[PDB]
């Protein structure tokens, strides 16, 4: 009945009691399809980001918030706000920013707007705590965060519910790449802030804590050359 | 007082100052989306209603960010987001690119409130999608545990929404139905009538 109640009465979140075709050909196509993993180490801050080419057609941008740093650089929204994102955004584009649940909520809409995108979608990362059942401006207690889609230019649900991780562990649960590559936005993306751990085929990870790099552009760019320029990532 | 109490009007013309101060503020504005156009929306005569309390702003699609235009518009900040997941009755989950498995409640504060229980409850609602339209009744239990006893008022609110120690606005609401001593006056001197017009 009232989970609500029921939070306050024990503890246990009312996501804890959600219970539960064949989308796995896209999947399989998405794997022919994608590139080798590419990754690069770079201080974002001190980079220019212009030499990141050709232009993406997906950017995940994960920047680390003070706030996923409760009892554990972080980048606060005024240095994001600053990034060159359209700089480096094709003309018809989507990008992904985790935006945590506190003021990132309303500064990275402005963002969005900044970079010449419009939000379409707003993704729910809800936390469970079955493994264990404030901000000074907080109502409620948070337990979820939110990845704002954004497109520019001209299957699943807005949801990802995994249980909270462990303190200090500030991975994103990796359900986003699926629902991102689920779409075939196409086949240049990039991953900014990702880390050793994120690196994944299809993408291109370009973050301060990486170990090694392989990135060079034009064995990128030749990835895309004709006749590959144009394909969805989900096609053979 | 605490009984339910409710007025049937169109929200845009009806002289709110005569309500008085209220220690939360809910609102279910029926967006121009895909009615009561941007404008309409932004002159919502929301400000009159609080000094110090909390508004909660039911939002969808492009309100999301018109919803948070006038919420600072009216004077409050955003400080909580609520969403509210929607499951069947066996507690499965039930705007393109993406299909839709919550609503979201913006969370504005304005003033300095004080004696609220902040922290009681969490962000997110897990209830079964009654009616079209129908919002989750643990709304009215979270709001309730967050501010016991105190004067709260939603707007755009139905038949079923009437609770206790509410005042409910609604231009489907059954006539007029108020009890608080104070309101009844200002209302008959405001409306010495009965009718609500410019
Ligand atoms: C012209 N000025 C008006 C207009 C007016 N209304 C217009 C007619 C209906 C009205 O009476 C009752 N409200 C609704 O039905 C209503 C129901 C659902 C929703 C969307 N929700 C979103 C959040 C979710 C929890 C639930 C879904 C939005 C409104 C309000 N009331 C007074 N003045
Ligand atoms: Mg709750
Ligand atoms: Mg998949
Ligand atoms: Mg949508
Ligand atoms: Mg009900």
């Amino acid at each position: 009945n009232d989970y609500c109640q029921h939070f306050v009465d024990t503890g246990h979140r009312p996501q804890n009691f959600i219970r539960d075709e064949l989308i796995r050909l896209k999947d399989e196509l998405i794997a022919k399809s994608n590139t080798p993993p590419m990754y690069l180490q770079a201080d974002i801050e001190a980079f220019d980001i212009r030499e990141l080419t050709p232009k993406f057609d997906v950017i995940l941008l994960e920047p680390p918030l003070e706030e996923y740093y409760r009892e554990t650089k972080c980048w606060t929204w005024d240095d994001i706000m600053k990034l060159e994102i359209d700089e480096i955004a094709a003309p018809r584009s989507f990008i992904f920013l985790w935006c945590g649940s506190g003021e990132g909520l309303d500064l990275g809409r402005v963002c969005l707007r900044k970079w010449g995108y419009r939000r379409c979608e707003d993704i729910c990362w809800i936390k469970t705590n079955k493994n264990n059942p404030l901000d000074p401006k907080a109502v409620f207690q948070r337990t979820k965060e939110h990845c704002l889609m954004g497109i520019k230019g001209t299957v699943d649900i807005d949801l990802i519910i995994t249980e909270e991780p462990e303190i200090g562990n500030i991975e994103k649960p990796v359900e986003i790449f699926h629902i991102i590559e689920h779409f075939c936005l196409g086949r240049r993306r990039l991953h900014l802030f990702g880390r050793d751990s994120t690196i994944r085929p299809g993408w291109l990870t370009v973050g301060p804590t990486l170990t090694n790099s392989n990135y060079n552009a034009e064995t990128y760019a030749s990835y895309f050359s004709a006749p590959n320029s144009y394909l969805t990532g989900c096609t053979e | 007082l605490f009984p339910p109490q409710w007025i049937c009007c169109d929200i845009r013309y009806l002289d709110v100052s005569i309500l008085g101060k209220f220690a939360v503020v809910m609102a279910d504005p029926p967006w121009d989306i895909h009615t009561l156009t941007d404008d309409e929306m932004r002159r919502l005569n929301i400000p009159v209603l609080q000094d110090d309390g909390f508004l909660f702003l039911w939002v969808t699609g492009r309100a999301m960010e018109l919803g948070r235009e006038c919420l600072n518009l009216w004077g409050y900040e955003r400080v909580d987001e609520i969403i509210w997941v929607k499951t069947n009755q066996l507690q499965r989950i039930i705007g393109h690119w993406l299909n839709h498995g919550k609503e979201h409640c913006l969370v504005g504060v304005k003033g300095n409130p004080q004696g609220f229980n902040q922290g009681l409850d969490c962000d997110v609602i897990v209830a079964e999608v009654r009616s079209t339209s129908h919002k989750p009744d643990e709304i009215y239990g979270m709001i309730e545990r967050l501010s016991p006893g105190t004067r709260k008022i939603e707007l755009f609110g139905r038949p079923h929404n009437v609770q206790p120690n509410w005042i409910t606005l609604g231009n489907q609401l059954d006539g007029i139905h108020l009890l608080d001593p104070d309101v009844v006056a200002r209302f008959k001197q405001r409306y010495p009538d009965g009718i609500i017009s410019k």
